[PDB]
């Protein structure tokens, strides 16, 4: 169901089988470089249940550079491009042993996805800087592109992150909004209190 | 304004787009090119050639091997990862690896690891397309290269922005070496793959294509013997006499 739809939860416990299969997923994860993952939480999420062919989109950053590829492998996903975020001011210019201009965002495929746009975008996006950690919404646009129209999930979302056709995970946002009525479903069974613990 | 719709619009990148892309930086450009060393050069086939001849040990490799993907001799990443770098490395150094677009991004990780380093920058040379406005597993248009800085042992930013050279064309920007200069990291830098064209004052260019060698291993030593042997390149000379 096109409008945008949400869950509020823990990422590490909710029993993410019930949401069914997604052309497109996309994780902005808190690494361990407010709360975060450590490595082994990461490694352990259950990505491969989200998709069976399809992209995923992963912002790394640090030793996530790294630790994002053996993710993205050990979920079962070739790496094969890399979007790089220019940050800069409203102004068009751009904000250890180097500055640091950019966020990098890998991007992974699973099996063998039929009818996506490949090639309409380019691997920059040149972007102002908002708030901290916030990821710029042209990455929504690219993948709308890529993939129009297709169910696409986003993990560690923020309440400005809900968009249509994305259902956003996450432990700011506010409540259950779930209009999806195959998802609504599987839900209610495996929720039926709608506490998600353990 | 969304530069990615505009591309789709347009064909102009995003990159197209971004501005003006202290001072003090130019007395350190003045030192380093007091301190530099003569441009040394060999023509030597690396596939073929045993890389401990190059001594000393150096404090900076730079590592351009020609990848297929460059053309649109060519090296894969099977050729580069038998590199024994580690060989040649001094216990504390520094890499830079141009690594591509593609698998690289992947396999020259694996490199550096297996040389012994640690990533600790990824420059990323963004080329734009002012002037004219796909790999199969590509999801969009690559337009930039990676190049992995890696550290062993114990001013400028991370992006180069330069227009798309000329089809063939496979030079790499120029501003690399500033970037890598302006560490002052130490005085033994050694560039695989370089050409006449890169041959530069302070550079070791070792590579197929040169058409003329000076290398001497001693000569070359001589040039950091002691009271030499541990400055950074960013420092004035010692005087002698
Ligand atoms: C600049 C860009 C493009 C973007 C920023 N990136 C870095 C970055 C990424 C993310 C954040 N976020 C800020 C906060 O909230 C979020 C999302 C909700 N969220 C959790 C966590 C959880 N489980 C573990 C858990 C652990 C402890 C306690 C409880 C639960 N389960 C569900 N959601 C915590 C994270 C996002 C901030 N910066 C760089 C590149």
């Amino acid at each position: 169901l096109f409008p945008p739809q949400w869950i509020c939860c823990d990422i590490r416990y909710l029993d993410v089988s019930i949401l069914g299969k997604f052309a497109v997923v996309m994780a902005d994860p808190p690494w361990d470089i407010y709360g975060t993952l450590t490595d082994d939480e990461m490694r352990r999420l259950n990505i491969p249940v989200l998709q069976d062919d399809g992209f995923l989109f992963l912002w790394v950053t640090g030793r996530a550079m790294e630790l994002g590829r053996e993710c993205l492998n050990l979920w079962g996903y070739e790496r094969v491009d890399e979007i790089i975020w220019v940050k800069t001011n409203q102004l068009q210019r751009i904000i250890h042993w180097l500055n640091h201009g950019k966020e990098h965002c890998l991007v992974g495929v699973k099996g063998n996805p039929q009818g996506f746009n490949q090639g309409l975008d380019c691997d920059v996006i040149v972007a102002e800087v908002r708030s901290t950690s916030h990821k710029p919404d042209e990455i929504y646009g690219m993948i709308e592109r890529l993939s129009p129209g297709t169910r696409k999930i986003e993990l560690f979302g923020r309440p400005h992150n809900v968009q249509p056709n994305w259902i956003t995970l996450g432990n700011q946002l506010d409540g259950i909004h779930l209009l999806d009525p195959d998802v609504v479903a599987r839900f209610k069974q495996r929720y039926p209190d709608g506490i998600i613990s353990k | 304004n969304d530069y990615c719709q505009h591309f789709v619009d347009t064909g102009h990148r995003p990159q197209n787009f971004i501005r003006d892309v202290r001072e003090l930086i130019r007395l350190k450009d003045e030192l380093i090119a007091k301190s530099n060393t003569p441009p040394m050069y060999l023509q030597a086939d690396i596939e073929a050639f045993d890389i401990r001849e190059l001594t000393p040990k150096f404090d900076v490799i730079l590592l351009e091997p020609p990848l297929e993907e460059y053309y649109r001799k060519c090296w894969t990443w099977d050729d580069i990862m038998k590199l024994e770098i580690d060989e040649i490395a001094a216990p504390r150094s520094f890499i830079f690896l141009w690594c591509g677009s593609g698998e690289g991004l992947d396999l020259g990780r694996v490199c550096l690891r297996k040389w012994g380093y640690r990533r600790c920058e990824d420059i990323c040379w963004i080329k734009t397309n002012k002037n004219n406005p796909l790999d199969p597993k590509a999801v969009f248009q690559r337009t930039k290269e990676h190049c992995l800085m890696g550290i062993k042992g114990t001013v400028d930013i991370d992006l180069i922005i330069t227009e798309e050279p000329e089809i063939g064309n496979i030079e790499k920007p120029v501003e690399i070496f500033h970037i890598i200069e302006h560490f002052c990291l130490g005085r033994r830098r050694l560039h695989l793959f370089g050409r006449d064209s890169t041959i530069r004052p302070g550079w070791l260019t070792v590579g197929p294509t040169l058409t003329n060698s000076n290398y001497n291993a001693e000569t070359y030593a001589s040039y950091f013997s002691a009271p030499n042997s541990y400055l950074t390149g960013c420092t004035e000379e010692i005087e002698r006499l």
